[PDB]
This record gives structure tokens, sequence and C-alpha cells, in this order.
């Protein structure tokens, strides 16, 4: 039905309850109202509709003052149909920000407020006040500077030839077409454009219409993206003029150590424990410091199995109050034992010392999580989050208290107070020979721990990882080289950050090193950086404050970090850490929090969409099925939200108008729909929402293939790859990019085949062209897979574009999962010799390229390392221990030397030529 | 003089059919273990949003009883001022205007209180979700060190890689 029975609370206490349609927006369900108030008592005591607002409580049970009255009633989703009026009161700038951000982050504010937790507050306060702060520094900033920060500039990574350009301006049906140089700085452009019929071309910037991205800065016209693509093509760039002024519119936006008593703890009870009765329960508690342990691990007595378990034991451990570092770390596991006359049930991680450096007393209730039974069974899961588990009403927990150490509370000593015990040959050959390439040789380090800094600056994790984090003496004469170590380059910086590292000074250290980073390199590395913030101890954190940092500087930055962080809400044991930071950005960027409004109703609408289609395809036949999805997408609801927005995919593309006939879906596992648009401004961009599965992996996979890209692209090696977007929305939803004119080579084949099809979208000359793009690119994701240990390659999941470039899809498989081979196929060999049996000349071009492509990769192989070593923080199953970083490090063999490495990948690279022949009879 | 008595046949093609039957008992208690892990997810998921809904049914609450309050202090003058000049009509159609409010609330309170009733029984399933995953790990764990044991007392005899993965896949 169309119609809901909506409740109105008038506020002379009066109330009516009458029916409207869904579709209706709020100014007209206001008007609606006053007809029917007149016949209701105390009419003549209200004023006019103007002077009130509606409120209402929205899905995440928090009030909303509903000041756009443009909205549809469906579109708001009260909980309950009912709609109060209200004063048009005091500041409605923050209410309607606070409710706008509980929507857009899908977690309300109020979840924050309800867990009186001091942590959560002050970040809440600190972070939002910085956010605040940029924010209104950045406004008054200039129309340069801003189209900087809203649109950065997109460029690649050189001849100087000849190649005209259509240029107009803002708001005028002519458009002019002129001769400029590969060469040209966009300021030349800009100057020839100006000249109309005969302002200041200094007054202007080049907008790439269709699309947000601007053209401007010291920079040629070949380096911008655009331009490098359509002169690829062949095709005449179109550029539009558009004023400084027309810019500053779119701006338009607003004492320990002394206490010398062994540690111990008070363990009283369990909580909701779910176990076999006939065995009995067990607690396993053990000091943690990152991954190594600061003491051995004590034990409880058996007690039998029930809900309400009690033990009321003091567990000691065999270290001291002093002892204990500033990260160290208190970590339980419950198990499920038999008498003896093992079943892991959950565990839960404790800091010791709390956010404002104060080590923790009284009682504690950690709500436990579960223990899930992997390959490595540890005793106890010191990686795990020290964050609670949110399901406190129907989870497990333990209830421990922390006893009085003194009287007056304890901190951890300051910097000043760290420095001051601080400051208090055969050995050189023998620990070059250490760190060039272990209890002997940890206390050679450890002795000569000032001529690394000196010497082997480089080699400051293996000194950390040497120190004995347990002695409180020896953490002081480590901070205090650490807090004058020189400065290290992003590559080491980006190994520090790992759970190794858990202390403040090393990640301090690890982001001070960071900084330099540009928004093109920080992008590169940006869903890594977000799987760290999971190994932190607490929530105001330097890691947090740098991306924030950056993410308000750059808005691209900013919009992908949103949608990582986004797109894990979901998951309980980040949601919070998670919800804060969103909060913050989001307070700090008002303006993109319209676009990223706009692009989540897009989002919420394509899953009711993909659920329709889901079901019904069940029930009925694909054409009928297409046939009602079209109609949904009819809707007025419906069309409003899936038109005109920036791409989640990339922020610059505008999703203008949906082709409603040319959208459909996939009879692929979970349906995907395939959604299609079109800008007559431009242009016609299409995408795929695909939901029920994790798009996380081919994200990871894609950003990989990407950074190689980049990486050879550097050698002046263009492979012509195609890294198309992919990017995790929510749980199991994302968006992937559909790249215009390519099919799976299949279907090619289904319609010798391959070369033929080639002719027919490269006809005489261009063929030439189309074999090169073939060969570049087939030599790039042969090495690219062959690297990344991505198997399951057949002809579905390879794909090859019109322009003769082919590329891979739908990396759900990667590192192996036993060693994948190195793989030529026939079909593709013989497009790559031109269709002949030998074509020498042509294929060792195509060694040629494998061989410096895999050489490049190997140049930076611990930069590849060094990442993958901190997805592991993402939970993926493919991607979670040493063996699978293990994998890059053989498959990039930098254990062995460059020419051992350069005769190995040959020897595969001509047993994968052989194997080619047998594979296809 | 050194002993640890574990695999139970003693021949290549006896202990890599025990291989074979373990692998398969390990695949399909893993299976079980992460069907179910997928339901306390789900459940999880499911519960927190009946958490909220709550929550929700609580705002609303009070925002009716907000509207009584009103309703009485804002009513009480213009009851008494239609009394003296008597117009007996206005007070009935405030008080059923009121009645009505009134009753509209205990509709509220039913239907919060019918989804408190749903929540108190998928915590109930919630806990039995978490009780079965933990009578299961100890076999699923067992399994996976009995299979890793016959794969290395096999690698120690010698067998080829071939022979390993047609008992295991
Ligand atoms: C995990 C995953 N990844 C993908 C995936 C990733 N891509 C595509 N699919 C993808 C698919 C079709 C197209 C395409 C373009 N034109 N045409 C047609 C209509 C044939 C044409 N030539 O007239 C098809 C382009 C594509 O873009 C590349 C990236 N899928 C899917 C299995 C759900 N699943």
């Amino acid at each position: 039905n169309q119609s809901v029975v909506v409740d109105f609370l008038l506020p002379t206490g009066v109330y009516l309850n009458f029916p409207v349609s869904r579709n209706a927006n709020l100014s007209t369900i206001k008007q609606l109202l006053w007809h029917r108030a007149q016949y209701e008592p105390l009419f003549h005591m209200l004023s006019g509709p103007e002077a009130y607002v509606f409120t209402c409580i929205n899905q995440t049970a928090e009030q909303q003052e509903l000041e756009d009255e443009q909205r549809r009633l469906c579109d708001v989703q009260p909980f309950l149909p009912v709609l109060r009026l209200v004063a048009r009161e005091g500041d409605r700038v923050k209410k309607l920000i606070n409710s706008q951000i509980s929507l857009l982050i899908g977690k309300g504010l109020h979840e924050f407020d309800s867990l009186c937790d001091p942590e959560v507050n002050d970040f809440r306060a600190k972070m939002c006040q910085f956010c605040e702060e940029a924010a209104a520094r950045r406004q008054q900033l200039g129309w340069e500077a801003w189209l900087q920060y809203s649109f950065p500039l997109q460029l690649e990574p050189l001849p100087n030839r000849a190649l005209l350009v259509n240029v107009k301006f803002e708001g005028s049906e002519e458009s002019f077409t002129f001769q400029v140089s590969t060469k040209d700085v966009p300021l030349a452009l800009m100057a020839c454009a100006l000249r109309k019929k005969a302002e200041q071309p200094e007054d202007y910037t080049l907008q790439v219409n269709g699309r947000h991205e601007y053209l401007y800065g010291s920079y040629p016209l070949c380096q911008f993206q655009y331009i490098c693509s359509c002169l690829h093509s062949g095709l005449t760039p179109h550029l539009t003029m558009v004023h400084s002024s027309s810019i500053l519119a779119m701006r338009d936006e607003q004492s320990l150590w002394s206490l010398e008593q062994p540690f111990r703890i008070e363990l009283i009870q369990g909580s909701k424990v779910n176990a076999d009765e006939r065995m009995k329960l067990v607690v396993q508690a053990g000091l943690f410091h990152g991954n190594e342990m600061l003491c051995k691990t004590v034990s409880s007595s058996e007690v039998s199995v029930c809900s309400e378990p009690v033990w009321k034991q003091r567990l000691e451990f065999d270290i001291n109050i002093c002892d204990l570092p500033r990260m160290a770390r208190l970590c339980f596991a419950l198990y499920a034992v038999i008498e003896k006359a093992d079943c892991p049930i959950a565990w839960a991680n404790l800091m010791l010392f709390d956010y404002k450096d104060q080590l923790k007393t009284g009682e504690r209730c950690l709500y436990m999580w579960p223990s899930v039974p992997d390959e490595k069974g540890e005793l106890l899961n010191p990686t795990g989050t020290v964050r609670s588990n949110p399901n406190t009403d129907s989870a497990a927990a333990l209830l421990i208290c922390l006893p009085e150490v003194a009287p007056h509370p304890v901190y951890y000593p300051a910097l000043e107070k760290i420095l001051e015990l601080g400051r208090h040959e055969e050995e050189q050959l023998q620990l070059r020979e250490i760190l060039e390439r272990y209890e002997h040789e940890k206390d050679l380090v450890w002795k000569l721990r000032h001529e690394v800094q000196e010497h082997f600056p480089e080699a400051l994790a293996r000194l950390l990882l040497v120190t004995k984090w347990n002695k409180h003496e020896d953490v002081a004469q480590m901070l205090y080289l650490l807090c004058s170590w020189p400065e290290l380059p992003v590559l080491s910086a980006l190994e520090l950050l790992d759970f190794s590292f858990p202390d403040c000074h090393v990640g301090s250290f690890a982001i001070k090193s960071l900084r330099k980073l540009t928004d093109d390199e920080l992008f590169q590395y940006l869903l890594q950086l977000v799987q760290v913030l999971k190994y932190e101890s607490y929530l105001d954190c330097e890691l947090t404050k740098f991306l924030l940092d950056r993410a308000l500087a750059n808005r691209k930055i900013g919009h992908f970090l949103f949608w990582h962080l986004r797109s894990e809400m979901h998951v309980p044991s980040v949601a919070l850490r998670f919800g804060l930071i969103l909060e913050a950005y989001c307070r700090g960027s008002t303006h993109h929090m319209k676009v990223l409004m706009k692009q989540g109703e897009a989002l919420s609408k394509l899953k009711a969409l993909n659920d329709f289609v889901k079901l019904s395809s069940q029930k009925t036949p694909k054409p009928q099925t297409k046939e009602l999805m079209h109609l949904c997408m009819r809707q007025e609801a419906y069309l409003e939200a899936l038109s005109h927005l920036q791409s989640p995919l990339d922020p610059s593309t505008l999703l203008a108008e949906v082709c409603v006939e040319q959208c459909t879906f996939m009879d692929s596992k979970m349906k995907p729909l395939w959604i299609m648009y079109s800008n007559e401004e431009a242009g016609s961009v299409g995408i795929i929402f695909k939901n029920g599965d994790d798009l996380r992996q081919d994200m990871l996979t894609l950003q990989m293939i990407q950074l190689m890209d980049v990486l050879w692209k550097q050698e002046g090696l263009d492979l012509r790859m195609t890294p198309y977007g992919c990017l995790p929305t929510g749980d199991r939803t994302g968006l992937i990019e559909v790249v215009l004119r390519s099919d799976t080579i299949a279907n090619i084949q289904l319609n010798d085949a391959l070369l033929n099809w080639l002719k027919s979208k490269n006809p005489g000359e261009a063929l030439d062209r189309a074999i090169e793009e073939f060969t570049l690119s087939c030599a790039g994701y042969c090495v690219a897979t062959y690297v990344l240990g991505i198997g399951d390659r057949h002809s579905d999941n390879i794909m090859i574009r019109e322009s003769g470039q082919l590329f891979h899809i739908d990396f759900g498989h990667f590192l192996g999962n036993e060693r994948v081979p190195f793989i030529l196929t026939y079909d593709f060999v013989h497009v790559i010799q031109q269709g002949k049996t030998n074509n020498s000349e042509k294929f060792e071009r195509f060694r040629g390229y494998c061989e410096r492509a895999y050489t490049i990769l190997r140049r930076h192989g611990l930069l590849f390392l060094h990442l993958f070593a901190l997805m592991r923080a993402a939970g993926l199953p493919e991607l979670s221990c040493s063996k699978d970083i293990q994998y890059l490090k053989d498959s990039l063999a930098l254990g062995k030397t460059e020419e051992e490495a350069l005769k190995h990948f040959r020897v595969k690279f001509n047993e994968a030529l052989r194997e080619s022949w047998k594979t296809k009879v | 003089y050194q002993q640890d008595q574990v695999v139970k046949e003693d021949n290549i093609e006896a202990v890599g059919k025990k291989l074979h039957e373990y692998n398969t008992q390990f695949q399909e208690k893993s299976r079980e273990y992460d069907r179910l892990y997928e339901d306390y997810t789900r459940t999880s998921q499911e519960i927190q949003m009946k958490r909220t809904a709550i929550e929700a049914f609580n705002e609303t609450i009070k925002i009716f009883e907000e509207q009584c309050q009103t309703q009485e202090r804002y009513s009480k003058e213009y009851i008494e001022k239609f009394k003296r000049e008597g117009n007996e009509t206005e007070i009935q159609r405030i008080m059923h205007n009121y009645e009505k409010l009134k009753s509209r609330i205990s509709e509220i309170v039913d239907s919060r209180r019918r989804l408190e009733e749903d929540l108190k029984k998928q915590a109930a399933e919630y806990r039995e979700i978490d009780k079965r995953m933990n009578s299961i790990k100890p076999d699923l764990i067992q399994l996976r060190k009995t299979r890793d044991q016959y794969l290395m007392w096999l690698t120690q005899k010698g067998v080829r890689q071939k022979k390993l993965n047609e008992w295991l896949g």
C-alpha cells in the first residue's frame, strides 16, 4: 500500500491521526495538517505553519528536526509514523548536523553518550574542535587553494607532439577548437582561448566538462590524466573555462618506579558462559607488550561449568608493577577443559594503563569476544582488540579487580622523567653482519645500541624487538635513543606501524617520518593506514590525528577515508573507534558531508532494489524481473535518489541521469545490479552494485596492480594496465567500475577468434596499436598475477578492451590460495606474434617487458612486504600470517640476488612457454 | 629411548586411508562451524537492530509522555475559561482528543512489548548458537591436530606429495 496513517502532535497538546502518501514531502504534509487542524480544537492559538518544524524519531532512535521540507516522508524513514510540531528554535545548525552525522555513519551519536566513557568523550571533544578548526580555517582561504582542496590535480607519474583541443565557456553555446602542443602549461591555453572575438586568464581555471576535474598549476598539458588519456586514444579534449568568482560560489560552506610489589589481579567471576556441563572451566591470563610476552602465563583452578562461575583467585604474575611498560596488555582467555580425574571459549584484552597514562585500579568487567579456532592455536590472543564487546546484554564476560597499589593514584612517568634515566672493533664486524642480513645476537645488538643509532639508522625495528620491554630500566634507555633517532624514509616507517611496535613513542616516530608523504603517495597506502587503527590501544592517537589532518587538507583522501571506515561500521570490534573518526571528519567537512549523504542514499535504494531482483529471479524469469526492476526505478523517490550524485568509486565522476532501459542484473552468484548513467554536460559511465559478497579482496588486489602500474610508469614503462575502481561500501556491499567497450575472452571466443575480434574493433592501421596494447598489458598482468599468486585464472575472469588491452577481474583467490606457476596462454601468445607461427622479434620484446616489469617490482620488494604485513590487520582469510607474506618473498625472490632472480624467472618463463602448447591439446 | 605414541595404524596405505577419513571429517566440521558462525554474526547484527529499535520505541513514547504533560498544563485555563461562557462542547472535544492520544500510547507500548519478547527469544538463540559452537571446537581442533599428525607421519616415512594430495583433496 501507498499511504500511511501518520500521528500528528500539536504544541497545544492536541493530537491528530490521518492518512498521507509515503511519496508526499513534508511541506505538503504540513499543508494537509493545517487543513485538518482547523476543525480540531485550539486552532486559534497556533501560529502559521512556517513558525514550526516537524520532529520525528529516525531509524537510529534519535530525535531529528526536519528542517528541509522538500524531503519526502519515505526518505525520512521515521521509526513509527509520528511527526511532532516544535519551535523553529536555537542553534539549528549544530542540531541539524548531528542528526545528519548519525544517519550518515549508520550509528546514532547518542550511543557514544550512552557509554559514559571519559575516553570517548575526551576524543569527541578534542577531535571535533580540531576538525572544526580546520574547516573554518579552510573557508577563509582563496579559490586557488580551495580548488586544490576540493578537486586536487590528477597527474600521471616524454615527447613534444601537437594535437588540437576544444575549449568553451560557461553558459554559452559557442565553443572554440584550436591547436596546442602536448607540453604547454594551462595558463597559456586559457590566455589563447580568452581571445573570444579580438577579463584576464589568471582569473580562470579549465574544467573537464561532464566531471569535476580541473586543470591548473605549474604543470604541462600531457602530465594531466584527461589530456594523456585522450591523446593516447587520439580524441579531442573538451575543456571549459570557469571564472574565479564561480569557484567562490562553491566555496560558500559553513612514583611508579618506587612500587617494587609483584603485579597481581583478583579473578572474581564469569558471566553468561555457555558450555558443556561435563567439562570444567579454566581461565588463563598472560601479560603482553605487542606480540612478545612480558612474563610467564598463570592459570586458574578447575571450576565446574555453569553460566555464572566463581573463582575469587589472586593471580600473581612473575613481574613487578614498576617493571610493567607503557603499553602493557593483560590478556584473558576462558577455556573449557576435562577434569582429568582443549576448547578455547572466549578472550579479552585489557590495557593496564588508561588513556591519561594512569595505571588502572578497581573492578573491571571485561566483555569477552568468542575464540575462533585458527591454525596457530595460541593460548591467548594478544593481537586482538583492546576494545570491549558492544553486545553487553547477551555476550559472556569476566569480572576482575586490579588492586590498590598506593593511596594516591600512579601515572607512567613523563618524557622528561624517562629521559633522566635514559642518559645513563670485533664488535663492529659482528654487529654489521647481523644487520646486513636470536638470543646471542640480541644481547650484542643491545650492548651496541648506540652504534646502531649512528651507523645503522634503518635497523631501528630490529633494535626495538631485541629490547627487553619487561625490564623498565631497559625501556628508559631505548626511548632515550628513539627521541633523538634520525628521521627514516617512508619505507622504514611503514614497518614501524605494525603490531610488533605498540609503544606510543614508536608510532609517533612512525607518523613523524610519514609526514613527508604527498597526497598521491599517501593515497597509495591509505587502505593500509586505516587497517592499522585496529592495532591502536587508545582512541586518541597520532595515526587518527594524521589521517584526519590529511583528510581535511585533501577531499579525495577524505572521500576514501570515509568509505573505508564507513564500510566496517557493521563490524562490532571497530564500530566505536571508526564511528568517532567518521563524526570528526563530518564536522570538519560539512560540504562533502552533503555529497556523501546523497551517495549513501543511492546505495540504500540499490540494496533494496537488489533484494527485490534476488527474490523475483527465483519466482519469475529474467525478462519480467528486468521489467519489474525498471518499474521500481521509475518511482519518484528511487529515480531521484539514484540520479545526480558524485560516484563513490571516483568523486570527480558525475553520475547524472540513470538510463533505466539499460539497467539490469547478471545471473551471477549474488545477482549484482548493472546500472548505467549518462550526462548531457559531458560521458556514459556504468557501475556494478554487488551485494551479498565481500569485495575487500578485489580492492586490495587492484590497489596493488595500481601500485605496480605506478612503479612501472616511474621507470618510463607504461604497460597499459586497467586498475578499475572497486570500493566496499558496507556489509558485503560494494561498487565495481564498469570498463566500457570490453568483454570476457570466453564470450568473444563463443561468438583464431580473439584476433578477428580485434580486426573489427581496429581496422587497417589501428590493428598494429591493438596488438601492442595487448602485448604491453598481457606482460604486466602476466607478472602481476604471478607475483601476487592469483590462481583460478580462465576465460570468464580475463577481459579485453576494444582498444586491445587485456585485464583480469574477480581476484577472489590470491597468494596461491601451493605456488601458482607463471602462465603464458597460447591464445595470447598467438595474438602477441601477430598471428604468426614464429615472430621472435615480437616475442623477445614481450619477454623483455615481463623481465623489466618483474625486475622493477623486486627493486620495490620491501614496500610490498610491509604493506601486506599491515593488511594482516584486516582479517582476510587468505592474508592472515607470515606464510602469506612469505609467498611474496619467494615470488619476488628477494632472498636471491638480482642476477639469480632473473635466471630463475627465465626458467619459469620458458616452462610457461612450454606448458602453453600442452594445455591447448 | 624416545617415545610419542599417536598414530593408530602402521602402514603407508592404512595411514593414508585414515588421513583421507580424518581430512573429510575435518572439512565437514569446519563447514558446520563456519555455518553456525554466520548464524552467530547474523543473530548478533539482528539483536543490535532490535536493541536500537527498542531505544526508538522509548524515544517515541517519551515524546508522547511530553505531549501529555503539555496537554495537561496548557488545557487548564482553556477548559476553565470555556466553563464560564458555557461552551461545554470545547471541553469534551479536548478531553476526547486527549483520551484519543492516551489510547494511541497504549498501542505503541504493546508494539514495544512485542519487540522485547522477540529480543528475549533471540537472546536465547544467540546463547544456544554460542553453546553449540563451544561443543564443536574441541572436535574441530582434535580433527585438525590428528590430520596434521598423520601428514607428518607420512612425510617422515617419505610419501610423495602426489599421494598426499589425493588423500586430502
Ligand atoms: C568480483 C567481480 N568482479 C566483477 C567485474 C569486474 N569488472 C566487470 N565485472 C565487468 C563486467 C562486464 C563489463 C562489460 C562492459 N561491456 N559489456 C558488454 C555488455 C558485454 C558489452 N561489451 O557491450 C560488459 C565490464 C566490466 O568491467 C571490468 C570490471 N564481477 C562481475 C562478474 C559481477 N564480479
